[PDB]
């Protein structure tokens, strides 16, 4: 519990970033960046 | 340019404005050349698509544009003889079977242009779209410069290009006071025809872009 306490609001402005265009597996890795700079060209347009 | 979208008959729209006709080298003063760029503009939704690299059209442009240099400047002479229109003897129509001899070269190499870069690559790209890959199948669209004969690869197939249009304007110049000097012309021309049919298939064992060019250009003859 006192990791995941941390966990859940150590990532909390890390989401808003990602709630702007809206290891690891690299299947997804490249997707994101990509899935982003859309939704920050539609806010200029 | 403002005066030749008038006699279009197609365009006068807000797409067929920001064609900048413009320049890039001033020429000093009977060759093949006459070098002139034609870029197209946009804006920024549509900027960030369409490359300011894919200046790859201006390369396949001025191709393009001295191929009409051709089918104009032969017609002209097509169209002088008409003129001196009584006068028939051997040394007239004699003359006359070389034009008919050229221009069919050039009718044809243009019927090929006519072929690839227009109607073949177009059918891919239009029913292969239907946002990364729009960067990538445009990419691949354009990258008719490879059908067009300007790929560095098969460059000197495009090279002897050169000597058969070179030798097409000098029968322009001359316009039967001197039909000797025009004689070795035409041979000169009918030699060089005949060791491009070679250069190609040669060029076979190395494209199926080319295969077709040998169809076009050998028909019922060696």
């Amino acid at each position: 519990p006192v990791l995941l306490s941390l966990l859940k609001t150590s990532c909390e402005p890390y989401t808003r970033f990602i709630h702007d265009w809206v290891v690891f597996l690299k299947h997804i890795a490249h997707d994101i960046y990509v899935c982003g700079k859309t939704i920050n060209l539609l806010k200029l347009c | 340019l403002s005066k030749a979208l008038q006699c279009s008959l197609h365009g006068d729209t807000p797409h067929a404005s920001n064609l900048s006709l413009a320049l890039k080298y001033l020429p000093e003063v009977p060759d093949v050349l006459s070098c002139l760029e034609l870029r197209y503009k946009v804006d920024w939704p549509l900027n960030i698509v369409i490359t300011e690299g894919c200046s790859k059209y201006s390369g396949v442009f001025s191709f393009l544009l001295q191929l009409k240099l051709m089918m104009w400047a032969l017609k002209d002479v097509c169209f002088h003889l008409k003129r001196t229109a009584m006068a028939g003897s051997v040394q007239f129509r004699q003359l006359q079977l070389f034009k008919h001899e050229m221009q069919h070269f050039v009718k044809v190499i243009q019927g090929y242009i006519a072929n690839q870069i227009l109607h073949v690559t177009w059918c891919e790209f239009r029913a292969r779209l239907a946002l990364e890959e729009i960067q990538r199948a445009h990419a691949e669209y354009l990258h008719a410069v490879f059908r067009g004969l300007l790929t560095e690869k098969a460059a000197p197939v495009m090279n002897v290009i050169h000597s058969i249009f070179s030798l097409v304007l000098k029968f322009r110049s001359q316009l039967h006071p001197n039909f000797a000097l025009m004689q070795q012309s035409y041979n000169t021309f009918k030699y060089y025809s005949h060791f491009l049919f070679k250069v190609v298939t040669k060029l076979v064992n190395r494209q199926p872009h080319l295969e077709d060019f040998l169809l076009r250009i050998n028909f019922n003859n060696y």
